[PDB]
RNA sequence: CGCGGCACAUCCACCUUGUGGUGGGUGUGGGUAGGGGAGCGUCCCUCAUUCAGCGAAGCCACCGGGUGACCGGUGGUGGA
RNA sequence: AUGCCGUGGUGUAAAGCGUGGCAGUGAGACGGCGGGGGAUAAGCUCCGUACGUCGAAAGGGAAACAGCCCAGAUCGCCGGC
RNA sequence: UAGACGGUGAGAGCCCGGUACGCGAAAACCCGGCACCUGCCUAGUAUCAAUUCCCGAGUAGCAGCGGGCCCGUGGAAUCCGCUGUGAAUCCGCCGGGACCACCCGGUAAGCCUAAAUACUCCUCGAUGACCGAUAGCGGAUUAGUACCGUGAGGGAAUGGUGAAAAGUACCCCGGGAGGGGAGUGAAAGAGUACCUGAAACCGUGUGCCUACAAUCCGUCAGAGCCUCCUUUUCCUCUCCGGAGGAGGGUGGUGAUGGCGUGCCUUUUGAAGAAUGAGCCUGCGAGUCAGGGACAUGUCGCAAGGUUAACCCGUGUGGGGUAGCCGCAGCGAAAGCGAGUCUGAAUAGGGCGACCCACACGCGCAUACGCGCGUGUGAAUAGUGGCGUGUUCUGGACCCGAA
């Protein structure tokens, strides 16, 4: 309920209150089942197609008389039994995209986030680099003072570029908006590292 | 996600004919035709675990009914006396005495003739 | 904490889909048909009985025309203003949108099923004959 | 696409208040002399859809 | 009928006295079209964990295991 | 005589009825009994039967032998009736 | 600010091409600015009078036959074609669903007009819970080639040594082909017939059975041999070991006895002398689209639930109230509304609404009740998503005509 800010190269200087409505909503995994689940449905790209028997080339005429031959009567030489012939109820491109309430993607995410900070695993700092030119050595020593783990969530805002280009390439650092927070990338997560400037501006767009 | 089929479907053709060994002909060479005896042998099998056990009692009464004739009683009035005497062994071990043990067979034969009744034929 | 193999779904809500036409152990050759006639290998529609005249062609039509022109009235019951508004009022048609008893932007109608106690002053569309009566029994006023 | 309805059932059937669905009964359009008064008052009004009409009927309306 | 294993339904006691398990009775389990219940095997993706040029896949043989679809072990062959 | 309809007792778990979801079937077969058509012919034909078996039922019997007689296979046993 | 992707003798940010990031254009083309250049304007405006003139012609309108609109000639307006007749210039003409009167609206028969919208032969840059050589384009390979047809047209099959050719010098049998010994290599159990190398099918060797027997080819009973392991006792050379024999147990074989009419489809009924299948390997049939329809399992919110288009974001996220379903029914409708239709009816029906499990209080009472309060605080409920079973429209489970 009481997250202490960290200075880069230094100790505490603040704090911030966090709201109980909003951090400390009960854990729903039936819920928060369905959010993940309808996120990744909306990743996939669906591209992939095959083609039925009047789309294969050729394949118009019947190749010999139906009687007096011998041979199994056929109509066509793309029809699927035909090697080389037609797709019977094969892919076709599709677009996976579920349609779940905003009042269940909502719950799902403070309900990952409240999971994260009963824990203690919601972190607030104030910048990451100190200046303004990016230094990726830096900023992965200081992530190591606070986490030991291998999955952070790095939350800054979309107008801090110094602290956005020294975290590109850790390995296992995801870095959002804070108008972009989902519930697969908090469960992903082991941490959340959020900016000061992050949170105030996520804990005001709930009041 | 096309599935190539071989590796799932090669699972009931080995064991088909793994236990098509000893068969003659196309019956133990080919998974078509060792299905279809599979069938037969082993709808068989059921039809003669619960055949053979009247096979071996049809055995068992076929020796007893040696062994009761050269002590001149009948496998008739042998199974009347021992019931009436109250012996309960059953017909496997009575047609094995026959056998390893003929003189304690006599013994058996000599108390099936003293508690059948004096007059068989006589009503009861 | 949490993560993503965590998560499972509720018991029930995800049952196994029914594949048709894979072995004699399950829906075999004929996948739930069996038949040789027409539903074997298509559909029959709704709308034929076998060669009779059929339902939709053995009765007579409904009568009458429909009013082109009919001017319909949402509702609120005078049972409804007592329960939404225990203090009374002036109760017009936007306070009644925004208390969740009748729709937007449509004529309303205020009649008389309940019991007001409450002294309310209402304003609305075509009220109707037993709720005038119950309004100004309560001290109350209805006006169009 | 959209589902349609049948035009010829949506001219012959309607629901109550609380799902029942209604027609009017037959014989009652023309040859009416010989017809008595207790024939042609039991040939009118409405009436339930029966037991067994009720699935083909409920899917023409819908 | 006897003796032993499994399965379903019901009754009766116990425990979250019920979403169910424990124990004991008792009945029941041929099956086509057909309906309902619970599972095996293959491939792809996410997450977590763990093997692998000190030999993966696949294939072959042998010895084993499960109530069934089928599975595990050891070896040989092979090369990711 | 049976059969049928109502009622009061006694007995019987997997009977009945109302309302929803998904059906399949609508070519039947011989045998017992009562009949029609046929020449009181048919392994013929068409009806009745809280009648049976096959259909969809393996086993034992009738030499062999869907439909007759005995009896309805959950599994195992080199026990018994 | 680089852990994108690939190459490199096996999983490389730190070995290579690169990546992040940042520099770069003689000339040609394109976009834009500024000059040149080109064009237009540089006399009317305001008020008043109310007589006249003009406001798009073989057009509107009307009539015959047709087209098209929700509208199939219908009471059929508006719009379009041909035939005939054929006006009026504002006190005009046309529309407002036959038509007329009033009222409202607009000025047909002249022309031009950006944007939002549709598409990809081709050109750059990315991506795939898409394919991986019977797959994916017909086409990874001479591919619209070979081949077939007079022609229009139809239309295949064919990928993989190894890290590196180091692609086997030389000798031997042979005309060669092919092989043996050496030799290269980690491996020739990789030899230009080449990675792995299954199955049908074809040999060679070897254990048991088989030349007096009538066999849906098996199965239960079962002697004998052969093979490989092993408790007691003999040789104890014995740390030995098994050398042999009797026993016990795996694996192969099966003299002999009993029982036994293949699989599938379709059938009242098939081993059937009904149909289909030579064999093995690969491939080959209930799928998808929709705020669709009905019913259900489950989750969210709940007298409400939910957005569509679109908008802003690196994305799956945040906005968006138009709309839809629910909320009151009855009636042909006017309309009335916990009622309403029918009807002369305060008659009866239809459809709709309405908790007395509950003490109490009420004009209740031999008792249950009647009506209304007080609650003891009774049980209604919908809607959106995601699964499933059927269903609708599409080729709609797959194959097949003349
Ligand atoms: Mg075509
Ligand atoms: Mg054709
Ligand atoms: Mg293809
Ligand atoms: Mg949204
Ligand atoms: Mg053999
Ligand atoms: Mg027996
Ligand atoms: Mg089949
Ligand atoms: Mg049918
Ligand atoms: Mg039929
Ligand atoms: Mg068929
Ligand atoms: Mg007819
Ligand atoms: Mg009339
Ligand atoms: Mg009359
Ligand atoms: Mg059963
Ligand atoms: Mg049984
Ligand atoms: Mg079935
Ligand atoms: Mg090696
Ligand atoms: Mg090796
Ligand atoms: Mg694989
Ligand atoms: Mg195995
Ligand atoms: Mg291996
Ligand atoms: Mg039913
Ligand atoms: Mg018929
Ligand atoms: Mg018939
Ligand atoms: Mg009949
Ligand atoms: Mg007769
Ligand atoms: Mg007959
Ligand atoms: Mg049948
Ligand atoms: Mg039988
Ligand atoms: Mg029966
Ligand atoms: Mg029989
Ligand atoms: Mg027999
Ligand atoms: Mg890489
Ligand atoms: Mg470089
Ligand atoms: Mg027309
Ligand atoms: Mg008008
Ligand atoms: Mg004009
Ligand atoms: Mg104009
Ligand atoms: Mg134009
Ligand atoms: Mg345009
Ligand atoms: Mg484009
Ligand atoms: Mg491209
Ligand atoms: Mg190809
Ligand atoms: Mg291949
Ligand atoms: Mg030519
Ligand atoms: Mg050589
Ligand atoms: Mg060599
Ligand atoms: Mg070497
Ligand atoms: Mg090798
Ligand atoms: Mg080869
Ligand atoms: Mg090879
Ligand atoms: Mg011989
Ligand atoms: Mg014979
Ligand atoms: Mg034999
Ligand atoms: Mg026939
Ligand atoms: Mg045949
Ligand atoms: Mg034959
Ligand atoms: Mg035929
Ligand atoms: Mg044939
Ligand atoms: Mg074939
Ligand atoms: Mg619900
Ligand atoms: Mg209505
Ligand atoms: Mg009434």
């Amino acid at each position: 309920l009481k997250i202490d800010v960290k200075t880069p190269a230094g100790k505490v200087d603040g704090a911030i209150e966090l709201p109980a409505e909003l951090f400390d909503v009960p854990a729903n995994i039936a819920l928060m089942h369905q959010v993940v689940t309808a996120q990744r449905a909306a990743a996939r790209q669906g591209t992939h197609s095959t083609k039925t028997r009047g789309e294969v080339s050729g394949g118009g005429r019947k190749p010999y008389r139906q009687k007096g031959t011998g041979r199994a009567r056929q109509g066509s030489t793309r029809a699927p039994q035909f090697t080389g012939g037609g797709v019977v109820h094969g892919p076709k491109p599709r677009d996976y995209s579920q349609r779940t309430p905003k009042k269940m993607i909502a719950a799902a995410l403070r309900g990952a986030l409240s999971d994260r900070a009963r824990n203690g695993r919601i972190h607030a700092i104030t910048e990451l680099v100190e200046g303004q030119n990016p230094s990726t050595k830096s900023a992965r020593a200081f992530l190591a003072s606070l986490t030991e783990r291998k999955q952070v969530l790095v939350v800054i805002g979309r107008s801090d570029e110094a602290g956005a280009k020294s975290v590109r390439n850790l390995p296992g650092v995801h870095i959002l908006a804070p108008d972009q927070l989902n519930t697969y990338d908090v469960l992903r997560a082991d941490d959340v590292v959020f900016s000061v400037e992050a949170l105030n501006a996520y804990i005001a767009a709930n009041t | 996600a096309r599935v190539k089929r071989a590796v799932n479907a090669h699972k009931k053709r080995r064991s088909i004919l793994k236990a098509s060994r000893g068969y003659r002909g196309q019956r133990s060479r080919l998974y078509r035709k060792a299905k279809e005896q599979q069938l037969h042998s082993l709808n068989y099998a059921y039809r003669d675990r619960r055949a053979r056990k009247g096979e071996f009692r049809k055995l068992w009464i076929a020796r007893i009914n040696a062994a009761a004739r050269l002590n001149d009683i009948t496998y008739n009035r042998l199974i009347q006396g021992l019931k009436a005497a109250g012996v309960e062994v059953d017909r496997k071990n009575l047609a094995d005495i026959a056998i390893s043990d003929p003189a304690a067979f006599t013994a058996l034969v000599d108390v099936a003739r003293a508690a059948l009744p004096e007059d068989v034929n006589a009503p009861s | 904490t949490l993560k993503l193999h965590d998560l499972r779904p509720a018991r029930g809500s995800k049952i196994a889909r029914t594949r048709v036409g894979r072995g004699d152990g399950s829906k075999g050759k004929t996948a739930g048909r069996g038949t040789k006639g027409t539903r074997a290998r298509k559909q029959v529609p709704v709308t034929f009985e076998g060669g009779q005249m059929p339902i939709h062609m053995r009765l007579p039509k409904l009568k009458g025309f429909r009013n082109r022109f009919r001017t319909e009235y949402e509702i609120v019951n005078v049972g409804d203003i007592n329960r939404l508004f225990p203090q009374g009022g002036a109760v017009g048609v936007d306070d009644l949108v925004a208390k969740g008893a009748v729709r937007k932007n449509a004529l309303v109608k205020v009649l008389g099923d309940g019991k007001l106690t409450a002294k309310v002053d209402v304003s609305a569309h075509k009220f109707s004959g037993s709720a005038r009566a119950k309004i100004t029994a309560a001290g109350g006023s209805a006006t169009e | 696409p959209k589902a349609k309805t049948h035009s010829g059932a949506s001219k012959r059937f309607r629901r109550t208040g609380t799902g029942k669905i209604v027609r009017q009964k037959a014989n009652r359009r023309h040859l009416l002399e010989h017809k008595p008064s207790t024939r042609t008052r039991r040939l009118d009004g409405r009436t339930v859809v029966a037991a067994n009409d009720t699935k083909r009927v409920t899917s023409l309306l819908n």
